[PDB]
């Protein structure tokens, strides 16, 4: 099942940190990152599509996040309104999808 | 001699008036009724496998659209997906924005169904109007649905007046062939069809040679239609009171001669045309939809963005009656190819004067 893994969890301020992305399926239509527990468009930070690599950004764009095709999400310069859950939604090939939530704090 | 230029005239004149108004004798017209079916078989062949509903604006906006088709009927939808569990989810392709390489968007979506439908209608309710005449009116019924907010379904089917002349045909032919060239939507993977086993793949990578094949059958049959116009308006007429040199002074001979070899050289055109449809339809044929194009029965193939009314509907294959059609081609040709010896006589009469 997918999983997300924030490296580190606790994070000081103006520092940065990685979301990894475990179990990710290996045939891909797309994927979109959001900040918050839920599948959100109002939310979304970015998406990236596996046909044109566009890292289209979305409303939660602060400008300070990198995507990857690993679905890794880098964020830097973290500021104390980056704290709490973010959420992968991958799609699959197949129009199938998974979700994955992860969090991280900021000190 | 008087009689000579007057059995020549009436060799082209009914020549043409089976080449722009003949239906089942006409090459003209069952090379652009190829290129209608061969559009129709295009789309039944690989259409569920276009994804769609990719956003436009916003994230923001899910919007999702429904498209209907109907006999076993099926359903596509632009915009979900299908979560891991089986269940519908309104976060799909419209959470990617729309375009080149990714996804069509629910506009371009409709205008391909809306195009589709019209064509198919005006086929089955009043066939393919002979290329010389004006057309014949018919509406045209396009059903689609969309979710309302937080309840029902919303079926709506809209009403469309269009015509079954083959300049309209063809440009809804054009729209579906022009979408799929242009934008390449990603194809959707996973009784599957040879092709789809094109995943990770878009459209023009899996069809490129398939959409210029059928790009050039839409072309070369517009082609022929605006021939067939020129030649209609480009009749010779029979030369009467044959000695009367004040009525049939050597300005107007001259005329009528070089009136009849413009006749000629558009039939020539058409016939030429007529070909190279024959030929691009071999290229549209003979790569990935060789074995489905040409023929229709019931499969029961499904992707996560279709429901069926029942488990059989018609998706896979063409269902358009091309093979029936590549042979009306060829044996309507062969007609007009045993004749061109009285056009060649034709062409050689009136370049002596």
């Amino acid at each position: 099942q997918l999983t997300t893994e924030s490296m580190p969890f606790n994070v000081a301020e103006g520092k940065e940190v990685l979301l990894l992305v475990h179990n990710l399926p290996q045939q891909l239509f797309g994927y979109s990152w959001y900040k918050g527990e839920r599948v959100d468009g109002n939310r979304q930070i970015v998406g990236y599509a596996i046909g044109t690599q566009q890292a289209t950004p979305g409303p939660a764009n602060s400008g300070r996040e990198t995507i990857y095709p690993n679905a890794s999400l880098l964020i830097q310069n973290v500021t104390q309104n980056d704290t709490g859950f973010y959420t992968l939604q991958v799609i699959k090939s197949d129009l199938v999808n998974e979700e994955a939530t992860g969090q991280f704090h900021v000190y | 001699s008087a009689q000579a230029i007057n059995q020549a005239v009436n060799n082209l004149n009914e020549r043409a008036k089976t080449l722009a108004g003949g239906t089942t004798n006409s090459p003209a017209y069952q090379a652009t009724l190829l290129a209608l079916r061969s559009v129709l078989g295009l789309w039944n062949s690989m259409g569920y496998a276009v994804i769609c509903g990719g956003y436009t604006k916003s994230p923001g906006e899910n919007n999702q659209k429904n498209f209907h088709y109907t006999d076993n009927g099926t359903t596509i939808n632009c915009g979900g997906s299908t979560n891991s569990n089986g269940t519908h989810s309104s976060n799909g392709t419209n959470t990617l924005k729309a375009d080149k390489n990714v996804s069509l968007s629910i506009e371009q979506y409709e205008k391909i169904h809306e195009s589709y439908q019209i064509l198919s209608k005006a086929l089955k309710q009043a066939g393919l109007a002979p290329l010389n005449s004006k057309g014949e009116k018919l509406e045209a019924h396009v059903t689609t649905s969309k979710y309302q907010q937080d309840s029902q379904t919303k079926t709506t089917t809209s009403v469309i007046d269009t015509t079954n002349d083959a300049q309209n045909l063809l440009t809804q032919a054009q729209t579906i062939v022009n979408t799929l060239k242009d934008y390449c939507p990603m194809l959707i993977a996973k009784n599957t069809p040879s092709w789809q086993t094109g995943g990770g793949k878009n459209s023009c990578e899996t069809f490129g040679a398939e959409f210029s094949a059928a790009s050039d059958m839409i072309n070369n049959a517009q082609k022929i239609v605006q021939e067939t116009q020129q030649l209609s308006a480009n009749q010779p007429k029979n030369i009467t009171q044959p000695h009367n040199l004040n009525l049939n002074t050597p300005s107007s001979l001259t005329a009528l001669a070089q009136k009849m070899l413009k006749n000629a050289q558009s039939q020539a055109e058409i016939l030429k045309l007529a070909n190279q449809v024959e030929s691009d339809f071999n290229k549209l044929s003979s790569g990935h939809l060789k074995d489905y194009i040409g023929k229709c029965d019931m499969s029961a193939i499904s992707s996560t963005n279709m429901t069926m009314q029942s488990q059989k509907n018609n998706w896979g294959n063409g269902c358009a009656g091309v093979e029936e059609t590549l042979t009306s081609l060829k044996t309507s040709a062969a007609d007009f190819n045993n004749q061109t010896p009285q056009i060649n006589q034709a062409q050689n009469l009136a370049n002596t004067l």
